[PDB]
């Protein structure tokens, strides 16, 4: 089969803190003598819009309450970065790990930590769809959860938690204070934008079917990426761009991009109690990243 | 309604 | 939504090491002075049965490289315990955590951290079943790898890599060395154990659908247990036992256990072509404890 | 058959 992982957490936890203003608490990102957390702790609303302006003018820093643990810290200043505050402490993550900030992009998977009251209490994978929304799992404390990539030691800062849409979805903020995918820091009605099946996602599942012993959906026909790339802006998905991350794929199974996309538009809002390692629709979730990493080891 | 969380 | 989650991994990061024996390298539990992994790294079988006992009497200590990452315990001494070796090593792990050993009951939920080559590669939440075997997702190099719960600040070992079955589930052994479900460690046919659901999970299941806003499939009718319990044994389900961890999840929805095993009966193995949550047949996967943590946050 | 991981 095929699973959602998540990358190890450990290399994260460390940095999760409680942030507390007032009555209001979430979670921030500790790293250096910097906490990061979303703006919002320091308004008096949460169901009627904000003023940030004066919620940042009215801002007394002996209200904060920081903690590590069971451990405070004392709060020396705070500066308003997009949907995020930058608060400095007195003292520096020991535990802080080689990071960078990095936004991501439509498609892109990475690991979500959830975490309430300043800890981590759990960790899943993560898919940022053509929306720029995902589907988390948060309740009531999760803001400032942060998300991220481990790639060679490094860890790869590119999401705070923020927001839930009516849809049920969510959205964050990258690092840099950024609303993906243009989204407002209010409690107003907002409704999820239109999004599409990232089609280089949906191509690695059906090629992890094909490993796994299903091939009743194979296509006898075929279609060229540009041909195809007319039709999928018109139903739903998005276009494939280069087919070279799909070799190794290809390579074990003996079928090609071409004929995997000419079974998508046939399995298209058609299956027929049929159903694909699992799957009664086409699936967004898995990259090809993964799937090879999964099947084989390799990257 | 979006609601923060 | 629903989703399988990991408790965060970073207390067990540290216990995991590569532990090699000649050729065969796999991965090893490393708490106090001691390393734990399945003794089938001492054995090189592909077809035929392992005289484990003719194994361990000819194993030499200087064949073994155990390290922790790029540094090197000195093995000192090995002894068999179950389908695992205990292997006295040089020095103490300095992050062993608080930590007891606890066999998993089917039905229970644990973590799996997923190792290759001595380091943590990914972490997912996974299911005991009826059959005493999981659904995981392993390839080769992965054995070894431990399986966990974080309960109040302890850590409950509860699994090590061991096996996988013709029809692509899996069995570990327990940190005593106990095979789950008295399988054996060995390369010959084994056919999966036939699997009931377990009806409690199927329960918290459909709880979750019920607070999600799922009550089409709601039956009218009612079944006592007791007589739900005699239904089940010969229907491929579990029995149902206390009820009386369901009383938070019956008091948000204002649905008894009793009607809940109603739906159950007209549902089992007789789906329409609607789902739930997603879902074309009745899982197993989540216990009350997993959703009343996820929609509420309590435990 | 079983296979030893």
């Amino acid at each position: 089969g095929l699973r959602k992982m998540a990358q190890p957490s450990g290399v994260v936890e460390k940095c999760i803190v409680r942030v507390c203003y007032g009555n209001m608490a979430l979670n921030g990102l500790w790293l250096g003598d910097i906490v990061m957390c979303p703006r919002h702790v320091i308004a008096s609303s949460t169901t009627s819009t904000i003023d940030y302006d004066y919620a940042l003018s009215v801002l007394r820093l002996h209200n904060f309450s920081i903690s590590s643990g069971n451990v405070f810290l004392g709060v020396v200043s705070a500066t308003m970065r997009g949907a995020l505050l930058q608060i400095k402490v007195n003292q520096n993550n020991v535990h802080t790990p080689k990071y960078t900030y990095r936004t991501v992009r439509p498609g892109e998977s990475f690991n979500i930590l959830a975490c309430y009251d300043g800890a981590a209490a759990g960790v899943y994978g993560v898919n940022m769809r053509s929306n720029y929304t995902i589907r988390g799992s948060f309740i009531n404390g999760a803001c400032g959860s942060p998300g991220y990539n481990i790639n060679n030691g490094t860890v790869e800062f590119c999401y705070l938690h923020q927001l839930e849409l009516g849809s049920g979805c969510h959205v964050g903020s990258d690092l840099d204070g950024v609303m993906y995918g243009g989204y407002e820091d209010q409690p107003t009605l907002q409704v999820e934008g239109a999004s599409s099946l990232f089609t280089e996602n949906v191509l690695a599942f059906l090629y992890a079917a094909l490993i796994n012993g299903s091939t009743w959906w194979l296509s006898s026909s075929r279609i060229a990426v540009d041909r195809f790339n007319e039709w999928a802006v018109h139903n739903g998905m998005t276009t494939v761009g280069n087919t070279d991350c799909f070799s190794i794929l290809a390579a074990k199974t003996g079928v090609d991009v071409q004929r995997l996309l000419a079974s998508i538009q046939s399995l298209h809002k058609n299956f027929g109690g049929k159903q694909i390692l699992g799957h009664t629709s086409l699936t967004d979730e898995f990259t090809t990243g993964e799937v090879v990493r999964q099947m084989y080891g390799v990257n | 309604x979006a609601v923060l969380x």
